[PDB]
RNA sequence: AUCGAGAGGA
């Protein structure tokens, strides 16, 4: 029976392979980053739905999807009020700034509110709570690389001000562009094409995890932002990619 | 038996009010969420006794943007609607000066009535629904993503942004269940918002054909 | 697939089939007859006229009413034909050329029933009892299958199969070649008897037919007439 | 998928199962017989005079209209009670299907045998139209055999005609369990009854009273396209291809499946990966001829 | 299309790199002048790769858009990813 | 089977057609060239060629 | 998934004889309609349901030329025949028979 | 040299 199946299955599968190629052979990423057929009809406005090449993405976990509300708050909401925990996590001039500067405290609070909103968006996208997702830049491995390149001692307080984390992640998000243009259609399509990656970026690279868990220094964080930018741009699909023949 | 017909009539009414609200006609929250016992209280519990008659079920609604833009919903009593009944509704629409109506039919519609819906279409737009296809609102089903009918201005902005002709958009048939639900005609565009497991969200656009 | 014990002709296949008030009707696909015949008409053409006498060939124990109920629709269907001559006419109306006289249609039907239907049971006259019993056995086997009392046959079961070796394979060729040789001997000699004079048979026999037919088929492996190689 | 308590109580799930699965009279009938029973007052079947007389010793129907041919059907208790079906409903379905032209009477459920008695009711004028009493087809016993053959197989007692079988089970796998977000914000899986069917009739099933109309779905994509439209079949086709590809644990990057499903659906209708789809696009003739139908295309 | 707002990606594609290197190598083999100093390297394709890394290749890439417009980009304007 | 026949009287080929009047259990065969017609009782088993055979037999019976 | 035959109750409306009914119908009685609880003289045990049932009993108590060729087309046996011999009906039957 | 057939390899 195994010899029969080995001899008989092959014609049907090879015919399926042929028909798929002949159905998709001219489907290509254009220089406008839309995916179009030979009659120039739009099949996808961005390849995949995200503009990325398939070879440059890898499995990652969305850290905010599964936690309970208490564990989410405990892990992600920066506590600027426990002076001794700050003193154990941040150097003295940072603790003095964070304890007193109400503007910085408001920035940290609305950082957390943006994570809370992102969590509710994820809960709609992944209603079965499977956190496993495929995304371009492996953030945890890049953080582990920064930890080793810059000899980060996990047991000492960091010089990295949490406001530099908030601002740096806001500025990085503006450089990861899949849909170009200032008009509201471009702006909305850009927000959509990068929503899940930006949720992952904000939740991984939040001020509290950078203080308590990753303990990166300022120079290591400055390196991490450039690494993420460079690796994201290398993941974008190249015009002329014959993505139909690849899919077939 | 009457407990079945009254439930059917209630469900159909609820779906029609949801449809009217989604088309943008002014529908109150109270009638949008009316419960079965409130339907029994307002219209009756024995339609075989004629309580309600399906003539009692008729709906008239006006658009949120223009109180003179109005639509009927008619529930013919006969199971298989013929041209006589269409002519009666055409007359009522002419005297009330109402250009849109939905005709909800129990079993079907005659070929002559079907053609009569085509042959008056520029001045009076009549649409057919079976009652069976109104017993569930298909737009609540998890496979159906959010459909938003675009304005002509928004279509001009879309085509200008992506520098494309209408014939280069992907299509939707005018007979598509959701196109029929929204009542969209040839040459309109529907924006579709769907979640995506790789971007997070994706919008696509379909030209009605 | 009936074949006479000596291969004077190729096999002829008879099908008796049960069709998919409505009831299960049994019909025969006989050779050289254009249309399926109700089996009870075939039995009447073989000369068994009463329904009881027919069922005695098909249902060996009458105290079995489940089989009786299953033959009953076929006794109903054929009841309009009740005499052997009408049945032989009915069969002969089909297959025979439409214009021929009644005697020729009857004779055609008798010829099919003797020589073409079930030749392994016999090709002689007075074989009709043997043929009625075997055709009755065929219907009985079909009834046992329809009632689920006997299992359907397996085409893979090697008891149901035969291996044609070199001998039978060469005999198949040599029959056709000897027939073509006799044909050509008739064709040669007739244009001498048409010319009123005796012929030398040593010139009539074109020995190339056998010598090159067997040689060609063994050379190429096309097992048949060289003219029909595809 | 079921709503409400019918998702927890197995008896309510079984009630919906009976509401879906097609049951004809044959599925609940043990045997049928046709009798010459010319006087219901002295029925030739002995075992049932005690109830038959109770129907005729009252005025609602007239023995002068009764045909002497009786159709007698015996039902069996297990198949009736597995369906919560009653002979009052069976008779109601008979009279709904044939009107007043056909008379039916039935026994008490106290009996060890469930029986109903059917005969043609001849409410004609007694015209001397005596040429075979009908212009061509049949006598009443052959006609009643035809009525039996029809009633056994083309009379519906419950269910949807296309739904040949229904199964119910608890899903062991979380992909079919209901997932909820708790008040504490955790995901939780709920083990609830689902029904799986052989045969499809999505539009009828969605409209059943306790069926969850949000989650219930077919695997037939043409049914999805007909009931729910082009974007629904775009999502369902992705689900079905994903299920086939992932069944052995293999993984293919989503964008390949997405691009195939978009190619199959961008024209607004289900385009087959076959000459009947690919070679009906606006692609030029040289592209078409490289696939199939080479000479006819040109 | 106006040149003041080019909208195509500023990165050179893998296909552009491939064809630019091939075309430039064939030019060098046909005795086109070389825009870089050579450490005695003689292979036209190695020379082309030196000129690519130097940003000295005298070639314009004309990127056609789906609407039939185009953008002209110099090889020295593009970011080289390899 | 063939459903058009040569006329026994006028020898024209495919000139006779059969009308199966099932409701009256009677079959009529008519020649379009000479309009000779014949009627025979038919059964549900009966077919055009049985009507033609009945006509040829009636003709040969009249030659006696 | 369980099954039982709880039919200890009886239809207890009066017969035309004035004797009470004794038929063990489950839910509908051919002579009496939908079954309801009734007293020792057959009156419903519901002041309102006995009124709706009395109104239903009142509704039940409240409810030349040559031989036209259509007059043979209305007989009961032709009405049944047009169903049972319908081409679609006979096909759906034989489709179920082949299965 | 072509056409056809058969036997083999992965
Ligand atoms: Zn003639
Ligand atoms: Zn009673």
């Amino acid at each position: 029976e195994g010899l029969i199946d080995t001899a008989v299955k092959t014609a049907e599968t090879g015919y399926i392979q042929r028909r798929l190629i002949k159905s998709m052979e001219s489907v290509m990423v254009k220089y406008d980053a839309t995916v179009r057929n030979s009659i120039n009809q739009v099949v996808q406005l961005r390849y995949g739905e995200d503009g990325l090449a398939g070879e440059s993405v890898e499995f990652q976990n969305l850290a905010t999807l599964k936690p309970s509300n208490k564990a989410f708050e405990k892990k992600f909401r920066f506590d600027y009020t426990n002076e001794r925990a700050l003193r154990r996590t941040l150097q003295e001039d940072l603790v003095k700034d964070v304890l007193s500067n109400a503007h910085i405290q408001n920035e940290l609070e609305r950082e957390f509110e943006r994570m809370r909103e992102d969590r509710e968006v994820l809960r709609v996208i992944f209603p079965t709570g499977d956190s496993k997702v495929v995304l371009p830049c492996n953030l945890l491995r890049m953080i582990w690389n920064a930890q080793k390149i810059f000899h980060i001692n996990p047991r000492l307080p960091s010089d990295l001000h949490p406001i530099k984390v908030v601002e740096g992640v806001k500025e990085l998000s503006k450089k990861l562009v899949i849909v170009n243009g200032d008009d509201p259609l471009s702006r909305q399509a850009q927000e959509n094409a990068t929503l899940l990656f930006n949720i992952h970026l904000r939740s991984t690279l939040c001020s509290r995890r950078m203080a308590e868990e990753f303990r990166l220094s300022g120079e290591a964080f400055d390196w991490l932002l450039g690494e993420i930018e460079s690796k994201f741009n290398q993941a974008i699909a190249h015009p002329g990619e014959m993505v139909g023949a690849l899919a077939a | 038996d009457d407990e079945e017909e009254t439930y059917r009539l209630w469900k159909i009414r609820k779906t029609i009010m949801q449809l009217c609200h989604d088309r943008g006609y002014l529908v109150t929250q109270d009638e949008l969420d009316q419960t079965l016992e409130e339907f029994k209280a307002q219209f009756g519990d024995k339609p075989s006794e004629g309580r309600p008659r399906r003539t009692d079920l008729t709906v008239l609604v006006a658009h949120n943007d223009d109180p003179t833009d109005q639509m009927f919903v008619f529930f013919p009593e006969e199971p298989k609607v013929g041209i006589k009944t269409i002519k009666v509704y055409c007359q009522r629409m002419q005297e009330e000066n109402i250009t849109r109506a939905l005709i909800v039919v129990q079993q079907g519609m005659t070929p002559s009535a079907k053609q009569s819906l085509v042959d008056m279409a520029p001045k009076y737009i009549l649409e057919q629904f079976l009652q069976q296809e109104l017993l569930i609102n298909i737009t609540e089903h998890e496979l159906v993503p959010e459909h938003v009918v675009m304005t002509k201005e928004e279509v001009t902005e879309l085509l200008a942004r992506y520098k494309l002709r209408e014939n280069q958009l992907p299509r939707i048939q005018a007979g598509d269940p959701v196109a029929r639900y929204f009542g969209i005609k040839r040459g309109q565009v529907v924006k579709i918002i769907r979640p995506s497991e790789t971007a997070g969200r994706y919008i696509t656009y379909r030209l009605v054909q | 697939r009936s074949c006479l014990e000596n291969s004077s002709r190729p096999t002829s296949t008879i099908w008796v089939s049960m069709l998919a008030a409505i009831g299960q009707r049994i019909v025969a696909t006989l050779p050289y007859i254009k249309q399926e015949v109700p089996i009870i008409i075939v039995f009447r053409a073989l000369g068994f006229v009463s329904d009881r006498d027919i069922l005695e060939h098909i249902i060996y124990d009458f105290e079995d009413p489940e089989m009786m109920e299953m033959v009953k629709p076929s006794l109903d269907e054929a009841f309009v034909i009740q005499e052997q001559n009408v049945a032989l006419n009915f069969i002969g109306s089909r297959g025979a050329k439409p214009g021929v006289t009644k005697e020729k249609r009857i004779k055609y039907a008798k010829e099919v029933l003797q020589k073409e239907m079930l030749p392994h049971v016999g090709v002689s006259d007075f074989c009709e009892t043997k043929k009625a019993y075997f055709l009755g056995y065929m219907v009985h086997r079909l009834l046992l299958a329809a009632l689920g009392r006997r299992e359907l046959d397996d085409r893979d079961h090697y008891g149901n199969k035969r291996l044609d070796l070199a001998g039978p394979l060469l005999a198949f060729l040599f029959r056709g070649m000897f027939k073509n040789l006799l044909k050509e001997v008739r064709i040669y000699a007739q244009k001498f008897i048409d010319r009123g004079k005796d012929f030398n048979l040593e010139l009539a026999i074109k020995t190339r037919i056998i010598s090159d037919g067997l040689k060609y088929s063994l050379a190429t492996g096309n097992w048949g007439d060289q003219k029909k190689a595809h | 998928f079921l709503l409400g308590q019918s998702a927890r109580d197995a008896e309510r799930a079984k009630d919906i199962l009976c509401r879906l699965e097609h049951t004809t009279l044959r599925k609940v009938t043990a045997n049928t017989a046709i009798y010459y029973d010319p006087n219901p007052q002295s029925t030739v079947v002995a075992e049932d005079q005690e109830w038959v007389n109770v129907y005729y010793e009252m005025p609602d129907f007239d023995v002068a209209r009764i045909s002497p041919w009786l159709l007698r059907v015996e039902l069996d208790r297990k198949h009736m009670t597995d369906r919560k079906l009653t002979m009052e409903q069976i008779a109601e379905k008979i009279n709904a299907g044939f009107g007043d032209d056909l008379n039916c009477i039935f026994n008490d459920d106290n009996a060890e045998k469930l029986v109903l008695r059917i005969r043609i009711m001849n409410s004609d004028e007694n015209k001397m139209q005596e040429e075979e009493e009908v212009v061509d087809k049949m006598d009443d016993d052959v006609f009643l055999r035809c009525i039996e053959s029809n009633m056994l197989t083309d009379m519906t007692l419950q269910g949807i005609e296309q739904i040949s079988k229904v199964y119910m089970h608890l899903p062991q796998t979380d992909n079919k369990k209901k997932i909820i977000i708790t008040e504490d914000g955790e995901f939780k899986a709920l083990q609830e009854w689902i029904l799986e069917t052989d045969g499809v009739s999505l539009m009828r099933v969605l409209s059943e009273k306790d069926v969850d109309p949000v989650r219930t779905t077919s695997n037939d994509i043409v049914e999805i396209f007909t009931v729910l439209g082009i974007e629904a079949v775009r999502k369902a086709l992705e689900r079905e291809l994903y299920h086939v590809i992932s069944f052995d644990g293999s993984y293919v990057n989503y964008r390949h499946l997405a691009l195939l499903c978009d190619t199959m659906t961008c024209r607004g209708h289900l385009m087959a990966i076959t000459r009947h789809g690919v070679n009906r696009q606006d692609t030029g003739p040289l592209m078409k001829c490289s696939f199939e139908e080479t000479v006819d295309v040109l | 299309q106006a040149n003041q707002k080019r909208i195509t990606t500023p990165y050179m594609t893998k296909y552009e790199r491939a064809r630019v290197l091939g075309t430039r190598a064939l030019q060098i083999a046909m005795c086109a002048p070389v825009m870089v100093e050579l450490e005695g390297e003689t292979d036209p394709l190695l020379i082309a790769m030196k000129e690519l890394k130097a940003r000295k290749i005298p070639i314009i890439i004309r990127r056609y858009l789906p609407d039939g417009s185009y953008e002209d980009w110099g090889v020295d304007e593009l970011i080289i990813s390899d | 089977l063939e459903t058009q026949f040569t006329c026994p009287f006028c020898n024209h080929e495919k000139s006779c057609d059969v009308k199966m009047d099932r409701a009256r259990n009677t079959g009529v065969i008519s020649c379009t060239v000479c309009l000779e017609e014949f009627q025979t009782p038919i059964t549900y088993l009966s077919e055009p060629v049985d009507v033609y055979s009945d006509w040829i037999d009636a003709c040969e019976a009249a030659n006696q | 998934a369980g099954k039982f035959e709880p039919v200890q109750h009886w239809c207890r409306a009066p017969r035309p004889d004035g004797r009470l009914c004794e038929r063990q119908d489950r839910l509908k009685c051919p002579f009496h309609g939908k079954i309801v609880p009734r007293d020792d003289e057959g009156r419903p045990l519901d002041p309102e349901d006995r009124a709706r049932e009395q109104r239903r009993q009142l509704q039940k108590q409240e409810r030349p030329s040559l031989t036209n060729l259509k007059a043979q087309a209305d007989t009961a046996r032709a009405r049944i025949g047009r169903k049972v011999f319908a081409k679609a009906a006979v096909r759906r039957v034989v489709a179920a028979m082949n299965r």
